[PDB]
């Protein structure tokens, strides 16, 4: 129950991302990854060019 | 970086531009991430794998002034296809622009004579780039 | 030392001109940057930007007359390699392919101080012209 | 620094006709007994 | 102090014909001094007359064959920095 808390709470800190984007795949798979961290000091910046990158590396047509 | 390669960019860096230069030319560094968030990641390219496709660009005059920079006129959206031809290469992103120094002795034939505590400095513009043009539209995101 | 490499050819001074040309007027387009910072060689950025660079350089010296990427070696190395005749103009293209073979005769020109003997590990024409050697950094570098 | 002040000198108003990008070549050339050695054996003049 | 700056190319002499011909010959149309004293270099004003004085030098070099707006520096000067081939032919464009 906590863990889709922590899931919901970076998706929002990342970009206040809607659901509907959540539900997308290329998030659906790496928001459990991005779970297991972000608890530490890493950063905001970082998982917003994470998300950039691996959108980018999902759309080649 | 292969020898060659390597000699050929020394070669060019230290002899091509500066001959044919004349000395006009500026080392720069870059934001990238600044760079890539204010260029993208509002409207478009969000849009989850349907809007994406047949979207209308977000149109803003951050990057959609620059393409037409690149070209006038004859295109429909301003942005035909292109801003998802970047987006897909940038993938292949970097750091930002460091200062790298470089603390080197010489050839030892040079090193000999009272010259063994001699350290010649080398900076080195690492993962920047040389520019010559006066940039205007990205004057937030690239220092000279 | 020209005389002695037998390498003096005046092929190369229309090349010039129009590469000093582009150096020179100060209206090279902003996205120019933006590329050479999104690919930095490693080429399979480029070739996902192979018709972007292609609109860019075939607008920009088909009408502006202009060269473009004339700034980092490994764009203009990888514009010789991979960038054909297709979407581009062939007169621009044999621009790229003449300053590739100048830089081929400069490393031949002075490496023509060649002998097939070492000293300490490094070779004699490392010993002969500092830009041969591991002491010179290639001022703008993107790997290592 | 390995470039010093002539080298933006020359660099200044050298024209741009391929002997300029050659002499910037040679300008590199070195200064060391073992470099002296073997320019005077491919009989290239040094600057003494 | 040619021979000193080691500037002596003779890569200008057919623009220089050229621009002493439109100097020289006194057909210059009227239009042209109502676009230099309503633009005067502030280049937002030329962003917005770049068609209008794309058809001015079109017309006037490709028929006429005599340059334009070679008066006003700043004109002269924008012609370089903003204005396209693709306006006006590249013959015209060049000598700018």
């Amino acid at each position: 129950k906590e863990e889709e808390k922590k899931k919901q709470q970076m998706l929002t800190g990342v970009l206040g991302l809607q659901p509907t984007m959540a539900n997308h795949p290329v998030l659906g798979v790496f928001l459990p990854k991005y779970a297991k961290q972000n608890g530490g000091n890493v950063d905001k910046t970082a998982f917003r060019l994470d998300l950039i990158r691996m959108l980018a590396l999902h759309r080649l047509n | 970086p292969s020898n060659e390669n390597t000699i050929l960019s020394k070669i060019f860096y230290f002899c091509v531009l500066p001959a044919l230069s004349n000395n006009k030319a500026c080392g720069a560094g870059v934001n990238v991430k600044e760079l890539v968030l204010d260029l993208f990641y509002t409207e478009p390219f969000i849009c989850p794998d349907d809007c994406f496709q047949e979207n209308p660009i977000s149109s803003d005059v951050l990057m959609s002034l620059i393409r037409e920079a690149m070209g006038p006129g004859y295109t429909v959206a301003n942005t035909s296809s292109i801003a998802k031809q970047l987006f897909k290469s940038l993938i292949y992103i970097n750091e930002n622009t460091k200062i790298l120094e470089v603390e080197v002795s010489l050839d030892p034939a040079q090193r000999h004579g009272n010259s063994v505590h001699f350290q010649s400095l080398q900076h080195i513009l690492y993962n920047g780039l040389c520019l010559i043009s006066p940039i205007t539209t990205l004057r937030r995101y690239y220092q000279p | 030392m020209l005389e002695h490499a037998k390498t003096n050819s005046h092929n190369y001074d229309f090349t010039l001109k129009i590469v000093t040309e582009s150096l020179t007027s100060g209206s090279y387009p902003e996205l120019a940057y933006v590329i050479e910072i999104l690919v930095h060689g490693n080429k399979h950025a480029f070739m996902i930007l192979k018709q972007v660079i292609s609109q860019c350089i075939s607008y920009w010296f088909n009408m502006k007359h202009i060269l473009l990427f004339c700034n980092s070696f490994e764009m203009i190395m990888l514009i010789s390699n991979h960038m054909g005749d297709e979407l581009i103009p062939g007169a621009a293209f044999a621009h790229y392919r003449n300053l590739v073979s100048l830089i081929r005769l400069v490393k031949r020109t002075i490496s023509i101080s060649n002998i097939n003997e070492q000293l300490c590990g490094e070779p004699l024409v490392n010993f002969a012209n500092a830009l041969f050697d591991g002491r010179l950094f290639c001022p703008f570098v993107h790997t290592m | 620094n390995w470039q010093r002040t002539p080298f933006s000198v020359y660099s200044a108003f050298c024209p741009n006709s391929l002997l300029s990008i050659m002499t910037l070549a040679a300008m590199h050339s070195k200064l060391s007994p073992v470099a002296i050695a073997i320019q005077s054996k491919s009989k290239i003049h040094p600057g003494f």
